[PDB]
This record gives C-alpha cells, structure tokens and sequence, in this order.
C-alpha cells in the first residue's frame, strides 16, 4: 500500500468509469488472456509501432476485468502501472516489497522494458508476478535478442494499425476532444476525407493516431488562416497542403494537370523512343494510380539500347518531371560490386539514402557488372514486404520505381536480343516487371533539335561576356555529316562542335577584335567553317 | 511438342500440389553446353580457379531446398559429355561437386523439354 | 554466506519440488558421473542443440544426488548454478573476481554450472582452472563450441564433449504419456 | 564538505584485415 | 605486501607435498639451471610443443630446491609463480 506514491493504479479508475470508448482489438485481448494462462510460456510482450493504443489495449482490457466474463487464472488482477519517471535501487527494495506479499493479484505492467535489462530477475523465474510489457521491434531485438538468459519467458504479439475503414469510422468518438479553442464544425465529409487524404505531407507516418494529428494541425491551420464557424473537404485539402507544397503543388486527383501530357518536357529534352514514350505514359497511367497491386514499389520496367542512345539523358530528363527535383532519382555505379563482400556495405548505403528521402525514383543501368546476390536482396523488395537492413528500421519504398536500361542484346533484333536478356534473369525478373521496349537510334529526321539544345548549350556559355550567336541551317547539316555514325552516338557531334567552332573562337577571343556586344555569324566552308 | 502450349505450365501445375510452392521448380537452359570446355561450368570442378566461389550451377540450387523440379529447356542442342552426366544422375541417386560433397537427388524431379512437333503428330 | 547472492541454487530447490521429472536417458548420467570423479581433465561440457533438456540432465543429476545413488566422491556436494545474462569494457573481470571469491573461500567439491560458456572466451580462470577445487559443468551447442573454444581455446586440453543429440519420436511419446499430470495440475480436463 | 574530482577514462577498439586469395584462372 | 594478493608460491606449496613425482629430465634441468645462474640476461624459456611436460620441469626444479641437491648460489631462493589474469 506504499506503492501509490511510486506507481499509479488500474483498480478505482475503471470502477470510477474515466476511459475511453474502446473499438476494436478482440482478438488481441483474446491472445493476452490466452497467453496469460499458461502453466509456462506464460506473461506476454506487447509489440506494436510507437503510438498505437497498447496503453489503451490494456485499459479495454481492464474494462473487460471489471466487466466479468473472465476464465479462472485472471480474477480481476488489481494491475498496476510503475512510474518510469521517477528513478537508483534505494526504493526498489520497497517498490518489490508489496509484489511478494501478492498472490499474483498485484500483476503490474512496466511500459518500455527494454531499460530494465540483477534485481528482478530472480522474482521472475520463482513464479509471485508475471509482469506484462511492451515495447517496440526493433528496441525489443537489440537489448534482448542476444541475451537468452530470459528470452524463455516473454512472447511478443505483434499488433499494428487498424484498417482505414474503422479508423476512419473510430473518429466518431472524436467529435469533442481536443477542440477548445474557437470550436469549427468538422463537416463529416471533411472527416471521412481527412484520413483519406493522409499521404499528401507524408506516408511514412501511421495510421491511427496520426490521422488525429493531421486533424489537428489541419484545424490549427485553419483557424489560423480565418483567426467561418465551418470546415470544408477542399479548404482542409489546401489547409494540409501548406507545409510540402510549392503553392499546394499538386491538389486533387490531378492525372488531368500533369499526367496526361508527360512528354511535353521529355520530347523535347531527348528526341525519339516514341513507342517508349506511349509506352511509358500508358506504364505511370496504370501504375503510379494505385491500380497495380498491393505494398510493390509498383514501377518496374526495362528497355535497351546501345552507346550514345541517351540512356542516361532520358532517365535525367524525368528527374525533374516526376517529383520535379533534382533529388528526385537514385542511381548506383556498382563497380565495386561483384562479391559476397561488396553486399555488407549497402544492406548502408542506399537505405539512408531512402531513408531521407522517401521520394526517389530507382536506375540500375547495366546487369554485367551486377553480383548474383543483389538480385536476391532485390527479389525481397518486390512483393515480400519492403527490405530488411542491419538494426532493422526498414523504409517501404512506396514511391519508388524500378529501371533498366542494358545494351544486353545490341546485335540481336527480336530473337536473339531477348534470348539473350531471359537467360540473365536468374530467378523472377521477367513476369514481375512489365514489356521490353527497344531502343530508337540516331536517324535524320531526329538529329536537328540536338543540336538545337547544344547549341542553345553553348549560347548559354557565352551570354555572360554578351556574346551570341547566329547559326544557319546549311551549317546545321553540314555537320551532320559528322554526326550520324548509328553505332557509337552523337558524342563525336558534342566533341566536334567545340572542335571546329571552339578553336577559332577560342583562338580570336583573346587577341582582342571580337570585342564585347558583338554577335558572332557562321560561315560554311566544305571542311572547316570560318568566322 | 510446340511453344506456348502450357508446356512449363503442367510443372507448376504440380510444384505446389506436392512440393507447396510456386518458389520449387529450378529451370535452367542448355542452350550453351554446346562446347567441350563450358561443360564442367554447371558443377564447377576445381579448389583454386575461375569457378569455385561461384559453385555448380546445378548443385548450388539442391544443396539447399533438397525437393525441386529441375527443366531442361531445349537438351536437344548440347553436347554429348551432358547425357552421361545427366544419366549418373538416375544410376544411383548422387552426384559429387566441386566442393566435395555429395547431393542426393533421389526424391526431386526431371524434366527434358524440346520444341519439335511441327509436322509429325 | 556472503556471495551466495548473484547466482541461484539448483541443489537447495530439490527438497521442495521445483524441478520436473528426468523421464527417459538413463545414460547421459552415468556418462557424466563417469566423468566427474576422475583426476585429470574433469569437469564435461554438455554439447547439443538448444532445446533438448540439457538443463533437464543437470536437474535430473540433481535429483540423483538428493536420493543419493551416485558413488561416495561425490556423495553430500552441493551444486550451484550461475548467471552470464546480467553481466554485460571493464567491470565484467571485476565481477568475475568478486564471484571467485566464496568458490576459493568454500574450499570443497561445491559444483557450479555455467550456461553458454562460449561467450566468456579466457587467461583470468586457467591458473585458476588447472588447480583442481572448482568443477566447471558447462553447456553450449556445437557449432558454438567450433566458434569460441575453438578458435580462442587456449586450454582446451581440459574440457569434454557428452554428446547429447535428441531424442526420437517414440520415445517422445513416452516422455509426453510420462509428462502428462503437470498440465492436469493448472488447466486440467 | 566534500568534493567531486570528475576522472578520467581509455578507450580502445581494434581494426580488422582482408585477404584477397588470386585465382588460377585456366 | 604486494607479492602476496597477486601471486602463489610454488616453495611453500611443496612443503605440503601438493606436487607431482617428477621423474627424468636430467639434460634439461642442468641446461635451465647454468643459464639461470650467469651474470647478465639469466631468463630462460621452455619452448615445446604441446603437451611435452614444460610444467614438470619447473615443479622439479622446485622440487630439487627444497631438498638440497642445486649448485651453491641457489640456497633457498623461493621461487613464486605470478599471473598476468
Ligand atoms: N536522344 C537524345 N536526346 C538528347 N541528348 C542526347 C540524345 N542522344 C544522345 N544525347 C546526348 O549525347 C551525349 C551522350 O551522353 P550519355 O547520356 O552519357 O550517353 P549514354 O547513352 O548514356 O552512353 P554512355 O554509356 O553514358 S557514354 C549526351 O550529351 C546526351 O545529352
Ligand atoms: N527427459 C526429459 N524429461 C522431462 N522433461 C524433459 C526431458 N527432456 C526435455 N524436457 C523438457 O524440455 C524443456 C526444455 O527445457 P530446457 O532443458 O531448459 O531447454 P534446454 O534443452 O536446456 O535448451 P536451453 O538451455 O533452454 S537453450 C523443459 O520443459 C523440460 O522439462
Ligand atoms: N617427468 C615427468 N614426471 C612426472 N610426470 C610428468 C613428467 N613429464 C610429464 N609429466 C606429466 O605430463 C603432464 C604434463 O602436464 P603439463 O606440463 O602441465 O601440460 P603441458 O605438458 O605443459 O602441455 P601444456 O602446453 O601446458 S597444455 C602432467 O600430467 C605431468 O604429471
Ligand atoms: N482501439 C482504440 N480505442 C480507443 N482509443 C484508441 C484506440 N486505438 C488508439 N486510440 C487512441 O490512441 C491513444 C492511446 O495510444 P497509446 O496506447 O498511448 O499509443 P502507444 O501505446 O503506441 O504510445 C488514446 O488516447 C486513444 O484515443
Ligand atoms: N495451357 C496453358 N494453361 C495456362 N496458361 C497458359 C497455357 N499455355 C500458355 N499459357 C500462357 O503462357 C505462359 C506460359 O507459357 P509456357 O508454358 O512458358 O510456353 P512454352 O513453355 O511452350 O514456352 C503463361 O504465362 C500463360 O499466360
């Protein structure tokens, strides 16, 4: 009895009647009777994310207690909560003191045991208490997964979020607590919404109270935008798009704004691959709108082409057109990776780097320098939950998308480039991506607006000393002469352009004579052109 | 017989009645056996060269998860030091890799596939 | 009297019916009770996979010992057992030293016991060990005994390896028929 | 009336090796 | 009262008699026993090879030190086993 000035107490409050509406989580009451009445194997480990309810599990349980349908071994078990605020062991002697006089009716529950792993550990194995706990996965693994001693008796049960539809329906409840301040009408579409609109500042956050948080600072937002005695479906869209929005960015459903047209910023950047542009327009049209699958990164494709193609230039130039950053890809030069060695250091490297940024679209170019057991690790990403790493905070990888861009097949049309590239899939590579597209090389239609952007390129090199150019279209295909080559690619037209024109320019440009504010003119000669 | 008839789709069909799984079944292709030096680069023979790390690129796959079904896609184009070594298989049920082990096939499955059947039922 | 604080008792336990019975393996006993009286490289190591009762053989000494079958040497030795799971730079040799203290100051044949021997190595108990007053039963799994005292063994000359593998089906049903009243004494139907 | 006189401390914590093992290559 | 706490005693322990019946060796001994007794640098080292006996050596040099039978400066020298653990 001189434990309520140490530890607080579940008796008189439910018997005061000061709880909570509890909705949901039978089954898990239903593991922790069952689980409790154990001969050995008994006194469970509650195991969820951090900010679930297992607080509150513990509260329906004990409403459960005081209600009365209840089997032999949990006679209404008087439990207690221990102040984990207050301590070192100079008042733990008195704080055991009234557990041994128990019959195991003064069953306490600790919160976050991984702090208390010499004291207590003999009154465990003797058998006066069974102390319940609870504590988080990956908390619970790296100060008791290595010490067996008594990882005998503690069974974790894994509890999660529950589903939308009755975490949305669960608000119900909701509809007076933490409104005191200028007291709005949270219209029951903007409640039935709000929870629906939850991954538009994050999804790495969770469910259940995180909906709530998001109503909150929503409502914060609100009444501090209008200091209306109303909400609306659209103002708490905006209202939550305030924070990770460039003006808001890209409110409602949106496919029509930005979707749709796609190629508008791409074409222009890289020219050709058309049947790779329908292609992939169709591959984000059905993938990127939740109509794929369940928890896959869900863009998963792969097309060819040999050097000078642009294989690195048309991933770049949808960079800055999916999530409109430079930050916005990843990319791995795996030249160190070809070993069972070279797989201890990423498993990290990649995994900060997604961890950071849950936003990043994923490039793996060529599969020749790739290690057979990276395709392993990947297998797991796609369909078999996210990833796992060393400590285990994994990181899903909602947004993310899976490319490859491999000259495996270069010689080969149709039959020998894809017997080529079916071999070097070692397991569950083929059906679980989606169609092969094929390169469109260097041609003549498509090679003037290259040298546009080069151009535009070089323009742009020199407009800071207020020099510019003038450049025809018979100097424009003069060049392409040395300019098609459809083997190597258009890198010879880049050198070659700071080749012919570069050394005379350079060449004049210091000896005085092209003074500032002039332009400069091309003039076409059959091997050189001078100015 | 043809291509596309459901011709890997019968080995599937049973990889998860008798062995649970849609993860059972390890094809591989012998499509490029059809050299007389790339033959031991299924197994792997030597302690010291190029393929040891690597393992046998047959027994690797039956070290662990002793219950597949193997397919051989397209035998009818390989070499002829294959056949004894796929016929020592069914001689008694073992096989010794380049490690030194001994792999026991003696409950798994085989199957030999080829794409005649054009003109002649 | 002083020490007897930071371990546990599995010898004082036997007069009050903590323990479980030994059903089945007559013989892992006299294997080691074979072992335990002779003069040079004493004190086993029980190796085998976790999950077979290990603990139960040492019990089941226990047991034997407080009726009193096993030959006079051994006869009227208490046994205690000790803790790794509190232990753990520094301050796990302390507490070492300060364990050692009543096991130098009991001057007889008080039997200890460790579990997972293999985490604690290796050079502070071997002048100690190759002496002949403390009887270190031991028990790990085998390719924990290839990892640890194998590799930094250095005084592996004084071990033994009692090969407990597991027992088969058969005999599983008879310990199960044989196990049986001890859950008809909490649920029971 | 006493005092506190804050000590001092030593820490260590090695480094590991490779080995690179060539291969015959025939 | 530093080599009391940190330290045994091989000499007074033979006294009891808690030793070993050491027998042969007699090459070995001497080669230990002149090396011991120079002027500089006097420590020698039992190199072997596992399991030989190079603990009975030094349990029989003890052994010849308590009864009687070592050269002339060697009288009653006490000798003390440390430990590093
Ligand atoms: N279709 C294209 N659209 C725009 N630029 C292109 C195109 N094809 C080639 N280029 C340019 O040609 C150069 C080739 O650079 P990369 O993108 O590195 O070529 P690549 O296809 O990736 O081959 P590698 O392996 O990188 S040398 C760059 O300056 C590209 O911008
Ligand atoms: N012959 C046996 N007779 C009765 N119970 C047995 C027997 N063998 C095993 N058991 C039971 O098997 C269970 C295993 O308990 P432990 O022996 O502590 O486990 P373990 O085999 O020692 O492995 P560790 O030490 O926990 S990693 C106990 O409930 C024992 O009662
Ligand atoms: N001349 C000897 N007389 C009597 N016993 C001997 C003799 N030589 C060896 N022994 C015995 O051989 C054993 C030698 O034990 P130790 O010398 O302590 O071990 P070791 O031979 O030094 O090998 P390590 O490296 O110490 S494990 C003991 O049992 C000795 O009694
Ligand atoms: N099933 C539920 N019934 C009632 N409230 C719940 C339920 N699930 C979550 N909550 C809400 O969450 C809070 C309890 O969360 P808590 O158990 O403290 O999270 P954690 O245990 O992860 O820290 C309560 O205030 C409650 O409003
Ligand atoms: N008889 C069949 N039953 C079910 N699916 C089939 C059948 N025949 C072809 N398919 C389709 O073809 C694919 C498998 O064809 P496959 O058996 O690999 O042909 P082949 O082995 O002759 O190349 C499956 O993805 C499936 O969509």
């Amino acid at each position: 009895q001189a434990l309520q000035k140490y530890s607080t107490d579940l008796t008189a409050r439910a018997r005061e009647g000061k709880l909570d509406p509890v909705i949901g989580r039978d089954n898990e009451i239903r593991r922790v009777v069952q689980v409790l009445s154990r001969r050995t194997k008994n006194n469970p480990v509650l195991i969820g994310e951090p900010g679930v309810g297992k607080t509150a599990i513990v509260e329906g349980l004990a409403q459960r207690i005081v209600a009365g349908d209840v089997p032999e071994s949990l006679r209404d078990k008087t439990i207690v909560a221990l102040d984990l605020g207050s301590m070192f062991e100079e008042r733990l002697k008195a704080v055991l003191d009234d557990i041994k006089n128990s019959a195991g009716q003064i069953i306490t529950f600790i919160d976050e045991l991984h702090t208390i792993v010499n004291m207590i550990k003999p009154m465990l194995a003797r058998g006066e208490l069974r102390l319940v706990g609870a504590t988080t996965l990956d908390e619970y693994r790296k100060h008791i997964e290595k010490d067996a001693a008594l990882e005998r008796r503690f069974q974790q049960v894994y509890v999660g979020e529950p589903s939308v539809e009755d975490t949305i329906g669960i608000l119900r409840g909701l509809k007076d607590r933490y409104e005191v301040h200028h007291g709005v009408r949270i219209t029951d579409s903007a409640l039935v919404a709000a929870a629906t609109l939850s991954d538009r500042y994050i999804t790495a956050r969770f469910l259940p109270d995180k909906a709530i948080d998001l109503v909150d600072e929503a409502a914060s937002r609100l009444r501090m935008e209008i200091d209306k005695e109303e909400v609306g479906p659209d103002d708490i869209a905006d209202v939550v798009s305030a924070w990770t929005g460039i003006p808001a960015g890209r409110l409602l459903e949106g496919e029509t704004a930005k979707l749709l047209r796609m190629e508008d910023e791409l074409g222009k950047r890289v020219i050709g691959q058309k049947a790779a542009v329908t292609a992939v327009s169709d591959a984000v049209r059905r993938s990127r709108a939740g109509v794929s699958d369940p928890n896959r990164p869900t863009g998963a494709f792969m097309f060819l082409g040999p050097t000078g193609v642009g294989k690195t230039e048309l991933a770049k130039a949808l960079a800055d057109f999916l999530f409109d950053d430079e930050r916005a890809m990843v990319r791995i030069d795996m030249s160190e990776y070809g070993e069972k060695h070279t797989v201890a250091r990423l498993i990290g490297q990649l995994t900060e780097a997604v961890r950071r940024r849950p936003y990043t679209v994923v490039l793996f170019d060529e599969i020749e320098k790739a290690h057979p057991d990276v395709f392993d690790v990947l297998l797991q990403v796609l369909d078999e939950g996210r990833l796992t790493d060393g400590h285990g905070r994994t990181v899903d990888f909602r947004n993310t998308i899976l490319i490859l861009t491999s000259n495996l097949g270069s010689g080969g049309s149709a039959e020998q480039v894809l017997a080529a590239v079916r071999a070097t899939f070692k397991p569950e590579f083929i059906n679980r991506l989606d169609d092969v597209l094929i390169f469109e090389g260097l041609n003549p239609e498509e090679l003037v607006r290259i040298v546009d952007i080069q151009l535009a390129q070089l323009g742009k090199r020199l407009a800071q000393r207020r020099l510019q150019l003038q450049v025809s279209l018979p100097a424009k295909r003069w060049l392409a002469q040395r300019g098609f080559d459809p083997v190597y690619g258009a890198r010879p037209l880049r050198r070659l352009v700071q080749q012919a024109i570069g050394d005379q320019l350079a060449k004049m440009l210091l000896a005085g004579q092209v003074h500032d504010g002039d332009t400069v003119p091309v003039n076409v000669s059959p091997d050189a052109d001078s100015l | 017989g043809p291509t596309g008839v459901g011709k890997t789709e019968l080995a599937k069909a049973l990889a998860d009645f008798l062995f649970d799984d849609e993860r059972a079944m390890v094809r591989i292709d012998m499509s490029e056996y059809g050299e007389k030096h790339t033959v031991a680069r299924l197994i792997g023979a030597p302690p010291g060269y190029v393929g040891y790390e690597a393992g046998g690129q047959l027994t690797e796959a039956v070290r662990r998860r002793p219950y597949t079904v193997v397919l051989f896609d397209e035998i009818e184009k390989a070499h002829p030091d294959v056949f004894d070594v796929l016929l020592q298989v069914l001689d008694e049920g073992r096989l010794t890799d380049g490690h030194g082990r001994t792999v026991d096939f003696r409950n798994t499955i085989l199957i030999l596939t080829s794409n005649l059947g054009s003109g002649g039922s | 009297q002083a020490l007897q604080k930071y371990s546990t008792d599995l010898t004082a336990r036997a007069r009050e019916g903590k323990l479980d019975p030994v059903i089945g393996r007559d013989n892992e006993i006299r294997r080691v009770v074979q072992v335990l009286s002779r003069r040079t490289k004493n004190n086993p190591v029980l190796i085998g996979e976790p999950g077979v009762g290990k603990t139960a053989i040492v019990e089941g000494l226990a047991q034997r010992i407080v009726a009193g079958d096993v030959p006079e040497s051994l006869r009227d030795k208490t046994i205690v057992a000790l803790d790794l799971g509190s232990m753990v730079r520094g301050e796990f040799e302390e507490r070492l030293k300060a364990v050692l203290d009543d096991i130098k100051n009991s001057a007889g044949q008080i039997i200890t016991f460790i579990d997972e021997l293999h985490t604690i190595v290796g050079n502070m108990i071997k002048p100690m060990l190759a002496r002949g007053e403390l009887r270190l039963v031991g028990a790990t799994t085998l390719d924990e005994y290839r990892k640890h005292i194998e590799k930094d063994a250095a005084l592996e000359r004084r071990f033994q390896q009692v090969y407990v593998g597991e027992p088969s089906v058969e005999d599983t049903i008879g310990i199960l028929r044989g196990l049986k009243d001890r859950y008809e004494v909490h649920h029971g139907v | 009336a006493a005092a506190a006189a804050a000590a001092a401390a030593a820490a260590a914590a090695a480094a590991a090796a490779a080995a690179a093992a060539a291969a015959a290559a025939a």
